[PDB]
């Protein structure tokens, strides 16, 4: 974990760099967004497991349950967008200028 | 917290499980339960501003039960020398490493 | 000195300084990628602001 | 009041609908005899008949109901429309814009009666059949191109929200014929109507109005002879299937919101007052302020309905 | 909306901030933030106009990544202290993350780009909720953790917001976006005093809520999203012209009205704490905010813009009234100043 | 700030300790202001809703002048307590930690020599 | 073997590198699945079975199947852009190698990596003679000890349906 | 990598101008990079090169204002022999204002710039002289 918690953390930052620099398809962000939730879920589960802190295992899952719906909302917005613009491409999302 | 509707109502839906020394299921004590207690019964009645200087012995220890980095260091240091010493042929693992086995 | 020099210097200049500053800060594509990247820059600088003043 | 509370507890439009809960708008030329037909159609099927919406369809609907002074009602003359086409002041466009606002009020009042009572409504000409006058006016020197754009913008902003006419009974006495009818009638001005105007209006009905509402709503065109006989048409209206039409998706929980719109006249025509400053439409601050201080000072208008003592309202000190 | 759905959503949009405030286990504070994100998105697309889908998709991505960053801070803390909550010992970077993240959800400073755009594509009503009942949640989390956050960053985000908000507002003519910009600015003052006297943040918020809620129900009474639209207020409904005038000058800091108190006591507290550098620059550009407020004043009240004949028609019809809240929140806001000592 | 104080009532409006403080005189200028603040709210409402300004809702006018005032007595009653706690807290500390707040001595103006800057 | 966890952790990072470089949406999805499995094995390496396997059930086949599903109807075909998928592949490979040397560099800074201390820390302490100390016993506090954690999540799902249907409508 | 900038303040003003100018030039340049970055992230360019150019322009312009500020203030101090004088800085601030003006090819900007920038720099000197505290810790 000393260096196994640095890989996961950098994974979250590499996923951070991803969600923040868009490119074309919006799905790739959402998908990326999810890459973080996995990294957070893995790190939370890892430390809870090596702290033998069983009282906290509820959290690793609450994180996933909330993250799943969060993503559900995200995809419905995505479907709504390629119903209004025929694509998920972000450039289209420039009307509010 | 910002609106303590919990203390007022007496309910404790969010406090019972905030620290490693809270009730663990089947009373399987956590790790560092020897310290967090010692570091929160110390900082009880003494506010943070003064839970941060005088109750530093118990956090410096609890910062080491969990992180357990000084150990890692000492150990890592030990190995290095053992590596160098083993280079000179000075250190030869004892058969104790492969001795009898205590029940 | 009245009218032009004392109106171009204090009252009018301050009018222009701002007008121009709003024009650059508010001329935004509206595209999300651009905006977001700016969030990236911010995270970077704040990471540093903490780092250097550790 | 009508609101979610009422809707939550019953007060559902769907429960109040029936074979004859429909909107039938009969549209024709300058004189298509459509009023007569509309009246009868409404009676035969037991539906409310809404008179054509004139420059004053709003004062009658609001307050005393007594004809407001011209300047209070937007200073529009159909009379001046005819005697002075392409006028410097543009009374013709102001007449058309007020007319669109009047039918917007009439259509909304009609929808409110339809969803509340459940009774159907015959509205003669509608917001849907107003464009033919403007199309003909632009085809003529009456209105300029931007004037057209301003009406189209108001139409695009407000008309889509309201549900379409269920069916659009139509009469088609030709321009030569109508010109004859008008002349036989005594109106000194109506008679100065350019024949071309009549034709252009007719065209915009056939080239645009009937095909365009035909796919979204049932269309029943009848010639002069057919209309004289409403019964004939009533039959057709009854055999109508109202199969197509955006009306099919109007569930109760959807009607509620539409009702709450028509229930609020101030919104129905909210986009009718959009701040687009074309010169004919602009009242002008000094003239507008005066007309307001004067319209707002009329008895029963200086305060909300129920609170102005002039007309005999009482209990104001506890309302 | 099937009234049932309306209830579930509205309950969530309301359980969302309330769980955040009540709980102490940060995790439970995070899901409170998460529920607010999920509940607001359906309402945002109610018209389902092409502009709306854009609004929600931006609001959601901005909100979601910030939510993930806040969770990372909680996850990291869990390993630097077994506790699920920030403590004196917390690594400084851990807290700074929470500031940036929470300053994105609240939309302060260099993350102020999403708010003006989502405020532009949502209805006036959902605009209010998106501006004022969604700021309570994140601010609660910050106010709780104030003892630990950095004085430097907050100040920078504070000053930046004030500037960005002001400068942005000067150019804007769409009302929804003028308000979005004001909110960025006021939000800035609020976060300036958080490290020093959180109790004043809660005043500079309430007053902002008691000022903005009347201001928006005013904008929608005539549903005018344009200044030109609000300028014809004199014809559509003349009485609100008087209070709209005072509330907007109150939103800016002019002295007789209630709006001065938040700026005055924040400046008094910052000078008490010696930031006479920072406080001075903030107050100065705060004056820029009043310029665009008064420019609107000019169009709506002090000068009468020309109106349209079709307006006479809207006058005829009885104007659906403004709820009572407008009055009670207009007066308590425009003039409570004589009662400042007890407010603070 | 004042939160975290010993004995703090976690969600209470005004702890009974505030009973010791004098009650706000009903005619306290402030409560009277709240009254006027209220009457105006009422009048304003009538105006925005286009009703005779003063002669209408005479029942409402009362609800307003009487709601605001009611609120006042019970609010001021508290804010008065909060301020009173502040002294209890402040004065106490000055003593418990006396050295830090010593009573310095001020010399008579005779002894003190203040530089005289002539105006000329 | 002692590096079993470092390696897995390393591959995870790469997996995430892939998602970041934003390859074609569906291939990116494949990436999240690869990282997903790697991750599951990580949690399954520190002693947690339920938490891990759940990752599989809810997230590997459960959640991303959806992602791939929607990435089937709405994310177009990533058409005329497929070529980059090769460039992205390269940078990924190059980046991986970069990191390879990178961590070697960080390893140099003894002042964590515990190059020698690898396999000495995946686990720290265990109730050697214990019986009911299995990941999961904890996950169940959600029904009894901690229920808040369930009442909150439950509301989420419930409200979720109403929300998604409302957004979708 | 911070012990550096601070050095500017440690040695008395007017002395060791070399260091002063170097430090001031860096700060300006750093700001240049950051400024260009925001300028490129938002209001993007048309081609990679075009933007690289921007970055360069903004960086150099900022580096220049940094240099002249540093050089002018140091030199003025040395020549005027006033080791600590707010004006010295003003001369320098004005100088930066002018530079910026030139790089923007505008006399007017130079006017705006001379007063505003100078005033600002002068205030920095006063700030240091009077021990003004910026971004202070909460001490209530
Ligand atoms: C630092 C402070 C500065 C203050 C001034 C600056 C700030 C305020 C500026 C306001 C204006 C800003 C610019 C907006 C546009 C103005 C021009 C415009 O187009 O206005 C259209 C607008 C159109 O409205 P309208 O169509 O006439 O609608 C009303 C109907 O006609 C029906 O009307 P009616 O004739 O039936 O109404 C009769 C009613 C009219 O009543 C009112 O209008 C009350 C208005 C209160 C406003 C308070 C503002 C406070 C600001 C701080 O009579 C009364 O109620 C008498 C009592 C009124 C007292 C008001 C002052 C009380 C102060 C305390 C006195 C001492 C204490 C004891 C009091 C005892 C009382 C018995 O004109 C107005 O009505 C303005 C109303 C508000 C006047 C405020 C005057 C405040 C003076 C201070
Ligand atoms: C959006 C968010 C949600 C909405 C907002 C929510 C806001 C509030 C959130 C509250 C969060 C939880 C707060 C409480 C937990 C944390 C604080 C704490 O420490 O309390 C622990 C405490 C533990 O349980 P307990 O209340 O002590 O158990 C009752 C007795 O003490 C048990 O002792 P016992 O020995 O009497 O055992 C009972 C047994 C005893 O049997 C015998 O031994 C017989 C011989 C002795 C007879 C005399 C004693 C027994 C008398 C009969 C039983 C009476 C007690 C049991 C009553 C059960 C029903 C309350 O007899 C029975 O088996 C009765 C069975 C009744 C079955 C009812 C099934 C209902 C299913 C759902 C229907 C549709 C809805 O409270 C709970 O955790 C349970 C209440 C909270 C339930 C979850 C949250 C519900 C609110 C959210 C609903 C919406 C969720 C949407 C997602
Ligand atoms: C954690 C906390 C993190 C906090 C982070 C805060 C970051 C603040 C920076 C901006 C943030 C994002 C943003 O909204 O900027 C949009 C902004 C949009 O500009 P643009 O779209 O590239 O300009 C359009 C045309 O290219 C414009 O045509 P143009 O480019 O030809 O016009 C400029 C022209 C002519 O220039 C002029 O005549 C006016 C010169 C004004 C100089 C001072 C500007 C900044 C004033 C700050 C106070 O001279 C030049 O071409 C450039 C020559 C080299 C100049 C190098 C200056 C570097 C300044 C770095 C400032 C860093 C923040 C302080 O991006 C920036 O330029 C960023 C720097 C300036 C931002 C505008 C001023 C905002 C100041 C608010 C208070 C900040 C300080 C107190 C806190
Ligand atoms: C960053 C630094 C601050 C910002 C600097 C640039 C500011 C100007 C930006 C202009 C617009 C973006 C293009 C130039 C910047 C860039 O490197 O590309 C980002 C990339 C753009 O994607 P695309 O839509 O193809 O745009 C091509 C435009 N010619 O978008 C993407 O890369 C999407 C994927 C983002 C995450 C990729 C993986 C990041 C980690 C890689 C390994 C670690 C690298 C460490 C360094
Ligand atoms: C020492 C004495 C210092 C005196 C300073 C005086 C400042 C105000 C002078 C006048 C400024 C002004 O009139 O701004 C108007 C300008 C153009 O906008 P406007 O006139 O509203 O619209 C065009 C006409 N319809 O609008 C603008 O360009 C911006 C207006 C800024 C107003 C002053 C802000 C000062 C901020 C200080 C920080
Ligand atoms: C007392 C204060 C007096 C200030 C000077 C008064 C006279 C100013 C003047 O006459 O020029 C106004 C200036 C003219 O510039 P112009 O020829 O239009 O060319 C613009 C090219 N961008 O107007 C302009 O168009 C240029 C405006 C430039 C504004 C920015 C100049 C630098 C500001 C630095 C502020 C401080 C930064 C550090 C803090
Ligand atoms: N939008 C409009 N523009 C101009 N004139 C209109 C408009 N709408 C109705 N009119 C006029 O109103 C008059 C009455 O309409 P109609 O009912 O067809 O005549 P009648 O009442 O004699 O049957 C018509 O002569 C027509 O020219």
């Amino acid at each position: 974990m000393p260096s196994t918690f640095f890989n996961l953390t950098m994974a979250f930052s590499l996923s951070l760099l991803g969600t923040l620099m868009f490119r074309s398809h919006l799905m790739s962000t959402l998908l990326c967004l999810e890459g973080m939730v996995l990294s957070l879920f893995i790190m939370t589960s890892v430390t809870s497991l090596n702290s033998n802190s069983m009282s906290s295992m509820p959290i690793p899952i609450t994180i996933l349950v909330f993250a799943a719906c969060e993503a559900a909302v995200g995809l419905a917005l995505l479907v709504k967008v390629s119903n209004t613009y025929g694509t998920d491409y972000v450039q289209n999302l420039n009307l509010l200028q | 917290p910002f609106l303590d509707i919990q203390k007022k109502l007496g309910i404790s839906l969010d406090r019972h499980f905030m620290f490693l020394s809270a009730e663990q299921p089947y009373k399987n004590a956590a790790r560092c339960h020897a310290f967090e207690k010692e570091w929160i019964e110390c900082a009880h009645g003494i506010g943070g501003t003064r839970a941060k200087k005088e109750c530093k012995i118990e956090f410096d220890d609890f910062e080491e039960c969990l992180l357990r980095y000084k150990t890692m260091r000492r150990m890592h240091d030990i190995k290095k020398q053992r590596e160098k010493l083993m280079k000179e042929g000075k250190y030869t693992p004892p058969p104790h490493h492969s001795g009898r086995e205590e029940p | 000195l009245d009218l032009i020099w004392l109106e171009k210097t204090i009252p009018k200049s301050t009018s222009t300084l701002h007008t121009n500053m709003t024009t650059l800060t508010t001329n935004q594509k509206g595209l999300i990628k651009l905006y977001f990247m700016s969030f990236l820059i911010n995270i970077i600088l704040i990471i540093i602001l903490y780092s250097i003043n550790l | 009041r009508y609101g979610l509370l009422a809707a939550i507890l019953g007060d559902k439009t769907t429960k109040k609908l029936h074979e004859y809960s429909r909107v039938i708008t009969v549209d024709g030329n300058i004189c298509s005899g459509k009023n007569k037909l509309a009246k009868e159609i409404a009676q035969q099927l037991g539906m409310k008949h809404y008179p054509e919406a004139g420059i004053q369809y709003s004062s009658t609907t609001t307050g005393d109901g007594r004809p407001l002074d011209i300047e209070f009602s937007g200073s529009c003359s159909l009379e001046k429309f005819y005697d002075d086409p392409k006028s410097n002041d543009g009374n013709s466009y102001r007449l058309q814009s007020w007319l669109y606002a009047s039918r917007l009020l009439q259509y909304a009042d009609a929808l409110e009666h339809l969803l509340s009572t459940g009774q159907g409504v015959v509205l003669e000409r509608s917001i849907y059949s107003d464009f033919v006058f403007l199309e003909a006016m632009y085809n003529q020197g009456y209105i300029r191109k931007q004037c057209v754009d301003h009406y189209n913008e108001i139409k695009r902003l407000t008309l889509p929200e309201y549900l379409p006419p269920h069916a659009v009974i139509y009469i088609d006495v030709p321009v030569p014929e109508v010109q004859s009818r008008i002349q036989k009638k005594g109106d000194p001005h109506e008679m100065k109507v350019t024949s071309a105007y009549l034709q252009d209006i007719e065209n915009a009905y056939k080239k645009t109005f009937l095909p365009k509402m035909s796919e979204m709503c049932e269309v029943l065109v009848y010639d002069s002879w057919e209309a004289e006989d409403p019964t004939k048409v009533v039959e057709d209206i009854e055999y109508l299937k109202y199969n197509k039409g955006p009306w099919l998706k109007q569930d109760d929980w959807t009607f509620h919101y539409l009702r709450m719109l028509v229930q609020d006249k101030t919104e129905v025509l909210n986009y009718t007052t959009i701040p687009v400053y074309l010169p004919e439409i602009t009242i002008g601050a000094h003239q507008g302020s005066r007309i307001y201080n004067s319209f707002r000072e009329l008895p029963g208008r200086k305060y909300a309905p129920g609170y102005n003592a002039e007309v005999g309202d009482k209990w104001i000190w506890l309302k | 909306m099937n009234p049932i759905t309306l209830a579930i959503i509205y309950f969530t949009i309301f359980l969302g901030p309330v769980i955040t405030m009540s709980s102490t286990n940060l995790m439970l504070m995070w899901v409170g933030l998460e529920f607010s994100l999920l509940a607001i998105i359906p309402m945002l697309i109610n018209k389902k106009n092409p502009r709306s889908t854009e609004a929600a998709t931006k609001y959601f991505v901005t909100q979601a990544t910030a939510s993930m960053i806040i969770l990372l801070a909680i996850v990291l803390n869990y390993k630097q202290l077994g506790t699920w909550m920030f403590q004196q010992q917390t690594n400084g970077l851990i807290l700074n993350m929470t500031l940036m993240a929470l300053s994105m959800k609240l939309g302060l400073a260099p993350f102020h780009f999403w708010l003006p755009e989502v405020t532009q594509g949502i209805p006036l009503h959902m605009g209010l909720i998106l501006l004022t009942w969604q700021k309570i949640a994140p601010l609660s989390i910050l106010i709780q953790i104030y003892p630990l956050l950095n004085s430097t960053i907050i100040l920078m985000l504070a000053i930046t917001s004030i500037f960005m908000g002001a400068w942005g507002g000067l150019n804007q003519t769409q009302m929804r976006k003028i308000m979005a910009y004001s909110s960025i600015a006021h939000m800035g003052w609020m976060l300036a005093i958080l490290p020093y006297n959180p109790s004043l943040t809660l005043l500079n918020l309430m007053i902002y809520i008691i000022l903005t809620a009347p201001m928006f129900m005013a904008l929608m009474l005539n549903n005018s999203m344009t200044i030109n639209s609000i300028s014809l207020l004199w014809n559509k409904t003349p009485a609100m012209l008087t209070m709209i005038s005072l509330m907007l000058l109150s939103l800016g800091g002019l002295p007789p009205l209630t709006g001065f108190l938040p700026k005055w006591i924040i400046i008094t507290e910052l000078m008490k704490n010696n930031c006479l550098i920072m406080a001075t620059l903030m107050a100065m550009m705060a004056l820029l905010n009043l310029f665009f407020y008064t420019r609107l004043i000019y169009s709506t009240s002090l000068t009468m813009f020309p109106t349209n004949n079709n307006s006479k028609m809207m006058t005829h019809q009885t104007k659906t009234k403004p709820n009572l809240m407008f009055s009670t929140l207009a007066i308590m806001s425009t003039m409570t100043l004589p009662l400042a000592p007890q407010l603070i | 700030m004042m939160n975290g104080r010993p004995g703090h009532e976690p969600l209470k409006f005004l702890p009974d300790e505030a009973r010791s403080l004098p009650p706000p005189k009903l005619n306290d200028p402030r409560l009277v202001y709240m009254g006027l603040l209220g009457y105006c709210t009422g009048l304003m409402d009538n105006m925005l809703r286009m009703r005779p300004v003063m002669r209408a809702g005479l029942h409402r006018q009362l609800l307003f002048v009487t709601s605001f005032v009611f609120a006042g007595y019970f609010y001021l009653k508290r804010q008065n307590y909060l301020y009173a706690v502040k002294d209890h807290d402040m004065f106490g500390y000055i003593k418990l930690h006396p050295e830090d707040f010593p009573e310095k001595e001020k010399k008579t103006y005779a002894e003190i020599l203040e530089p005289f800057h002539p105006v000329r | 073997m002692n590096n079993y966890i470092f390696v897995l952790s390393s591959l995870f990072l790469v997996g995430c590198l892939g998602l970041a470089l934003k390859p074609s949406p569906i291939y990116g999805g494949l990436g999240l699945i690869v990282s997903g499995f790697v991750g599951c094995l990580m949690v399954l390496g520190f002693g947690g079975s339920f938490l891990g396997l759940m990752v599989f059930l809810i997230y590997l086949g459960g959640m991303l199947v959806v992602f791939g599903y929607t990435t089937a109807m709405a994310t177009e075909e990533y058409p005329e852009t497929w070529g980059s998928n090769w460039l992205i592949l390269g940078f990924l490979v190059l980046g991986v190698i970069m990191e390879v040397f990178l961590i070697c560099v960080l390893n140099y800074y003894d002042e964590v990596i515990n190059l020698d201390g690898l396999g000495d820390w995946l686990m720290y302490e265990v109730d050697d003679v214990g019986v009911m100390l299995e990941g999961g016993i904890g996950v169940a506090a959600m029904y009894s000890c901690a229920t808040w954690m369930m009442v909150v999540a439950g509301w989420s799902l419930f409200a979720g349906i109403f929300i998604i249907i409302e957004i979708t409508r | 990598v911070k012990r550096f900038f601070e050095s500017y303040h440690e040695v008395p003003d007017g002395t060791q101008c070399h260091r002063k100018t170097y430090i001031t030039t860096a700060l300006g340049g750093i700001c240049g990079i950051i400024g260009s970055a925001y300028s490129v992230s938002l209001n993007p360019a048309d081609s990679t090169l075009e933007a690289v150019a921007r970055v360069g322009r903004y960086t150099f312009t900022a580096a220049a204002i940094g240099a002249m500020f540093g050089l002018t203030t140091c030199v003025s101090a040395q020549v005027r022999e006033k080791p600590d004088d707010p004006l010295n800085y003003f001369i320098g601030g004005c100088a930066g204002g002018l530079t910026l003006g030139a790089r923007t090819h505008s006399y007017g900007t130079a006017a705006m710039g001379c007063v505003y920038m100078g005033t600002a720099a002068a205030l920095f000197k006063i700030g240091k002289l009077e021990g003004w505290e910026l971004f202070p810790t909460p001490k209530v």
